[PDB]
């Protein structure tokens, strides 16, 4: 659907944990017999947040932000450090770093796709390319204008479809969609005022990377 | 199993019971409990996701024991489409206890027939009822006005059959109402209430009852009582079977087997 | 309802711990399409208190307050420092800081509301405005009087309704109704007599901010 | 009933837990709807003892005392330090400190009543006024003889009923009735003899302040 | 019954812990009226032992005793230091210290009883009185002989019954029948060999003082 | 049956734990009523092993040994330090130390029997006398040849039965039969290679002394 | 089947712990006679891995491998150091160290088998023999060639079958098929960015050596 | 409910189903599930103490659906005395699913009638049986010797009624045997086996059956079959209703409606 794009602050994200959620196993009889069930479209990522708040005012800001969606209305924009770099944490992401695909002369639209693994890679389309990190490249030359990027879509549309034999390569930061796992939020704030405290971390704020249904 | 009892007594026993399964088709599946495949008596039983047996119900036929041997469905061993077809339904599985330690000692724990079968997306649940339960179904031997000849050509019926029966090839696939070719106009309406065993295709002589046999252009359109088991392609060979209403008049007109009518209509 | 007006001392409030609970979720299938179903009464605050009671005589005063409520007859007032300031805790709370709304020429009454968010703020109506911290400002000028605050109501009624296109800005301290979760009250006093003490903090007392059902 | 009055040693009482027990909550729908059920006559207290035993001989004495009642026969007299003082731990209790009531000219008998809380106080009648701490006062003058104190009753009866307009004020130490919560008692005594030990803190002795039905 | 007489060494008893369990309770309504219903067999002591077994050879001796009992055939004798002295543990135990009762001129037999508490003492009959610590005193003078103690019985029978109004005072060490709670025996032995050991204390062995049911 | 005799290394046994398993309890009503059920032939010993492995190569050896029996096929030979010495850990075992019995003139065969306890001893026949520790003695003289020891049987058969009045005394080390309690084995080995570790202890290898049914 | 060939990196394999599970037990009565019933598939090895990742980028490579498997399509190869050496970890692995069997003049194919034990070794067939560590020795001399190893099969086929009474000795590294127990993958990555990190080890990943059903 | 389906599809849905309840008396309680009270079509539905249990029983009437909706008893919305009275019994509650997001879309999830009512000290349980269950109760249409005229003035009876019926005010409150005034001696014994609808008081025309009407001093003492629902004060107006034994002879003596006599006496 249209969804909602609401940024999750990177500093709060610094505190946030990372776990990998994968499905499709359900094997057969445990006599050494194995059958691969396919759930389909899996590889979501699990996270717990609020640990990056640092101080009470910031904690208030995230809490207000959670209230803004009133319980994860539609989508929520989450900055993922791991997916942000197509290349490496110490290596700059480039258009060439991630291969979108090859134009066939009719392929106007390419979704940004993250290929993970090599022999049998799983490709993840990215709902929101982080703005300004999106660079399009063609085998002949890095591609500039004429590519229409649908930021909500994650699809880049060449006005003139690339002819057969030119590789489309695009690398961008990943603003992943997230839906909070639990409505309940644990508030660790440390009383301020005369106490003048405030809390660096707020526990129990689980979120799940959500593969939004289009 | 006398030696199997000895194996238990020694304690040197490894269970290799193979759930040999003979379906209505008659195809046989080894389904052995032992993980290593065992070729007992020539037949090879591979574990093949063998149906699991846990809570033992044993009564010597006083109670038919329908073991709910529902195991992870093995696609290779069993097919869901066949289950829908019912080829797997009424499968007689003889559970023979065998020992990995000794192939020679095989004793049938019980003889069972799958009766109640259910399926899951990747698993199946099946009840292996003992033979008394099927035997215990009540026929009732009803005697009444219509010819009780029923299906023609039975030993009781002593039906001449023969010439009226004909063979046809489907011209159009219409499911229940498939149009067929190679049937005479006279043949139509004689096959009314008949059967259309399909030599061609998976049915291999399995025929849906023909509710109506009305002649049409390009051969007789055959309206079966039910859609054929398995998708029947056009051009599949079929054998049309004469259908008798079994009304005394119908019985008389078609064959007049007074000697073997099995009908007591006029009082 | 009028309820019972018993203040929760700020000092007893000092040292307390809180949690936030939201009631909207009820998601759909694993397709990745999730539907949010809301039954209302979301974002309630749960408080564990009894902290900072110092000497046992002071604790006895809190115990007396618990006895006065007698199993929470009606509702019990609680002072929240976090909501007390419309602005940041160090920052001064002002009429300008919270904007109540805009008059249409007939809008005599304005509810005091805390808007939690920007894009879709969840509004928390203030049942009880702390008195004397209430400042009302009309678009033209700060209003000294004529706004009739109903202390139980949380509604300020202008005798003359503000004209169309007139902003009303009001800032006040927040007093929030709380109903205790558990009838039993845990007591930590550490003894006196020869071993004089008075436990500084009594064990957590569950008192829940409750949005009263209308 | 007549009950039993058996003193609990103050030294053993020194090592004793205190928890406030209150009932009458049973609220209604969690839509923010609250209903106050009334159990009636609540406000009991919960205690765990044996931490004041000090030595094996004293431990034996309490154990023998528990055996005396053979499982809480009737009532048991417990010294409550918290309720002992009608004033403060550091302030002497006085007849004036606690207000029994006002004589109407027919009010011969006044039960010692402890008023806890102010606007809606709960008053607790005291079954056993500690002997010698009982002082009767009248508005005109502290009252001496002619008041018949029923020690088991907790009722003080003026032979000539006080006329209208004189306040009866009585403050006394509270010898509260107690019934042990659990028949089982844990014994920590530390073997003596060659070891010559003994234990100061026997654990798991549970008692509940009991409001005896009269 | 006669039972099996197997002594529990006091050295093994050294370091052990015990709990006291009473069977009388069965209370009534929450009105504050509680009824005590007693089914008897109250105040049984449960003992956890195996302590003070020193080197493994000593532990083996206790293990042999467990083997001798073979799942506690009949009953097993345990000597309790706490009950061994009629008087305080430091204080000498004397015939005078425990008063058995008063003869009526026909009272040949007196049970050895430990009276616990004063107002309503719970009496513990002593099944086994430790031999040689038994001292019998008639009101007129200490009795050297003529009192026939039945060691299994715990009853001392005067050949000539004490006359009416004659006090009988008898003090003796206490040996108490105990039946082990658990058939399994927990063993801490500490491996010997080159790293020589022998665990001083084996894990708690549950043995319960049992008031035998007639 | 014939069973299997497979030695358990003493060093691995050094790590092994010792516990005593005894049955025959199942007493009657807990009113102090006791009834002795007899399970019969009990007194097995519980052990947990693998803590004596020392290094990776040795750990492999025990694991291979467990695989050899493929899940405790028949019997397994366990070296028990406690039962090894008929006498004491510091005292040498002798034929005289353990009394097999007295020959009656027809008593050709005597099973090695360990008598535990004295007044009502339980005697344990030993399936495997450790070789070379078996010494036969007769009251007149230590007995040499003519006694046929069945090592699997544990029975020593005098070719000429000892006449009445000669005590047969035999003391030998006990190679007790064991059956592993659990098929699952925990492997703790510590990675070697560049790490060059190896592990002294492997947890979770329970075994139960088994009284084999012959 | 052919399966999917994905190697578990030895570096990621560094540090993992394993458990051995046997499926043969099913014992009988408490008489002391126990029957072993075997259903096969015994001695499977369960592995907890992900150790030694060192950094998040390296961890990402393992994560990519998990993504490549996509819920363990088919089977996944794991390298076990313990089984890699036919002999000992320090000791060289040689053709001579493991003896495959003896040819009968028709025995072209020999399975690579690890014999776990001496008296009744449990044989572990090697599905995957690491290439280039395979050395084949005929009784007469080491065989340079003509033995056709099927890498998926684990079977070496001599073109000319070894003659009767000819020993075949083959030693090679062991590669074992493993199927992950849990679809979800736990991630310990340690946040980088400003607080640069990269976790030394990921949390245990459950992967099970599986003897595939034939 | 089509838009409601759309609301679910969007995921922008907040449930405001309002369980509007019409009692036998006819009083209506909105009882909305949503915690914020919603006036749908001018009907406020009470947020407070609204019974939840939204799914309950949900067949299509093949199975009569009793929607079990245990709800916190709200004294204001529901009165225990009224439940005892039975005003709440036979209360038809129409459950309309509504959305807080959109008041306009109201789709009735089901029409339910409280059939089984249970009570607790502070909470109550209600089984909302469907209309088919009430419809399914068997009447049997019995035809027999006694007048089946039963209640007079019914369409079958076509009873003139009129003059014999009289209105009286209670003089003494005696529960079942209350003495009333304003009734003639002749009127007594004609009201025997009749009803005494009480215009005065809570009954508002609800009348306990008069087992016996006997003339006494100060008007007629009326012995009702049962004590009146609600405490009936003296001076409450009541309309005495003529009671017919519905015997063919009795019907004849009192009214002689031969045309409408429902008593078929002879055989």
């Amino acid at each position: 659907m249209q969804f909602i794009d609401v940024e999750f602050p990177r500093d709060i994200a610094a505190g946030c944990q990372a776990v990998l959620t994968r499905r499709d196993e359900v094997v057969t009889l445990a006599s050494g017999r194995e059958e691969v069930n396919s759930r389909w479209a899996d590889t979501r990522r699990s996270w717990d947040a609020g640990l990056g708040v640092r101080d009470e005012a910031d904690l208030a800001q995230v809490v207000a932000l959670f209230e803004e969606v009133r319980g994860r209305l539609y989508a929520f924009r989450f900055r993922d450090w791991l997916d942000w770099r197509t290349a490496a944490t110490r290596a700059p992401i480039t258009a060439t770093d991630q291969p979108l695909g090859l134009g066939d002369g009719s392929r106007t639209a390419f979704q940004v796709v993250k290929v993970y693994g090599a022999v049998n890679p799983y490709t993840r389309p990215l709902s929101l390319p982080h703005p300004g990190t999106v660079r399009v490249a063609l085998d002949g030359v890095t591609q500039p204008s004429g590519w229409t990027l649908t930021a909500p879509g994650g699809v880049i549309t060449f006005d003139t479809p690339p002819a057969l034999g030119v590789t489309v390569t695009a690398g961008c930061s990943f603003d992943v969609p997230v839906r909070f796992s639990d409505p309940e939020l644990a508030v660790q704030w440390a009383y301020f005022r005369e106490g003048q405290a405030g809390l660096a971390q707020a526990p129990s704020i689980p979120l799940i990377e959500v593969r939004l249904d289009p | 199993m006398t030696d199997y009892t000895d194996h238990l007594a020694t304690g040197c026993t490894t269970l290799a019971r193979c759930y040999i399964l003979t379906r209505r088709d008659g195809v046989v599946m080894g389904f052995t409990d032992h993980d290593r495949d065992i070729d007992l008596d020539g037949t090879r039983c591979a574990a093949g996701a063998a149906l699991d047996a846990s809570t033992a119900a044993r009564s010597l036929g006083i109670t038919p024991d329908d073991m709910d041997a529902g195991g992870a469905l093995s696609a290779d061993a069993i097919t869901e489409a066949d289950l829908r077809a019912g080829r797997y339904d009424g499968a007689q599985v003889e559970v023979w206890e065998v020992n990995w330690t000794d192939p020679a000692v095989r004793g049938r724990l019980g003889v069972y027939t799958i009766g109640q079968v259910e399926r899951g997306p990747l698993a199946f649940r099946a009840e292996l009822r003992t033979r008394p339960a099927l035997w215990n179904r009540p026929e009732g031997r009803i005697h009444t006005a219509l010819c009780d000849v029923d299906r023609l050509g039975d030993h009781r019926c002593k039906l001449a059959l023969g010439p009226w029966q004909s063979a046809a090839t489907v011209i159009e696939a219409d499911g229940a109402d498939l149009i067929v070719s190679g049937l005479d106009e006279t043949a139509s309406n004689i096959f009314d209430r008949g059967v259309l065993d399909w030599t061609g295709g998976a049915n291999a002589g399995t025929g849906s009852d023909i509710r109506v046999a009305r002649p049409v252009a390009g051969g007789v359109r055959v309206s079966l009582w039910s859609a054929p088991p398995f998708p029947i392609t056009a051009g599949d060979t079929a054998n049309a079977t004469v259908g008798c209403d079994r009304t005394a008049d119908t019985c008389r007109n078609r064959f007049d087997n007074l000697a073997n009518f099995r009908g007591f209509p006029l009082m």
